């Protein structure tokens, strides 16, 4: 039979991993993203910045590796981070 | 919400909150692992699906 | 006489092998590729949530040593 040309899907960039993989990396970047937030603004909290804005979008720089405008400076954000 | 003094009552059930939804994530990753596995062990054949 | 003209060992190769079901050129033609399943990575996923709660335990007993300063 001649060889026939198939076209791949739109989405077949997403096939090395499964899409099971693909869930549990969401549900890890809402649960780390919660934590930092609680973890940096206790109480007596000085002049901390990580809100939850703050910490949505230190998360989504962490995971894409293009670096991050600031960092924690309290040990247990800088738990969470590494 | 009945008591609005005493403050603290709000903080600490956002604690619980948290903590609930951390031991659904490791009862769904221990359960998806535990099926994967077991569909791996079974001997492939050609005429079964 | 049989055994030096390689007539029990033709005999041999022909019952065995010749009738088998599965030959040794037919498990090995058969290959395939799989997505990495999550039992591979599960580890890092304990670690990460072990390592969520650990820094909520630090946040405690500083908190603690605030106080008492
Ligand atoms: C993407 C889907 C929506 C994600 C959030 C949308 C933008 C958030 C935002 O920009 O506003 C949220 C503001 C923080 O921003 P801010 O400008 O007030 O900084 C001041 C922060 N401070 C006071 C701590 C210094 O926090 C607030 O007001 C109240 C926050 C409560 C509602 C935010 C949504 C929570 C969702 C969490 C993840 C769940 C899955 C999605
Ligand atoms: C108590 C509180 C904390 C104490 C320290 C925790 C345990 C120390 C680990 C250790 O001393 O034992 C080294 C182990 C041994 O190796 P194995 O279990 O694989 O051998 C198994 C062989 N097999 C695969 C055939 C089954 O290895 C491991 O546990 C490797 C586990 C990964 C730990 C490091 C990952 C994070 C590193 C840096 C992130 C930033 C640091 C925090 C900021």
């Amino acid at each position: 039979k001649k060889p026939q040309k198939s076209k791949p899907g739109v989405f077949s960039f997403l096939d090395p991993l499964a899409y099971e993989i693909w869930m549990c990396i969401v549900f890890a970047y809402i649960g780390v993203s919660v934590v930092l937030f609680l973890v940096s603004r206790f109480s007596p909290y000085s002049t901390n910045e990580f809100g939850i804005f703050n910490s949505l979008w230190f998360s989504l720089g962490a995971f894409m590796q293009q670096g991050c405008d600031i960092s924690p400076r309290s040990l247990s954000g800088r738990i969470v981070g590494g | 919400h009945i008591r609005p003094h005493r403050t603290i009552l709000a903080f600490v059930s956002g604690i619980f909150f948290i903590l609930s939804g951390l031991s659904l994530v490791v009862g769904l990753v221990l359960y998806i692992s535990s099926i994967n596995d077991e569909m791996l062990n079974r001997t492939k054949d050609a005429e079964t699906y | 006489k049989l055994s030096e003209q390689g007539v029990l060992d033709k005999l041999k190769n022909k019952w065995w092998y010749d009738k088998g079901e599965c030959g040794a050129k037919d498990s090995g033609s058969k290959e395939k590729t799989s997505a990495l399943s999550l039992s591979n990575v599960a580890g890092v996923f304990y670690i990460l949530v072990g390592g969520l709660g650990l820094a909520m335990l630090v946040a405690l007993i500083e908190f603690c040593y605030k106080s008492r300063a």
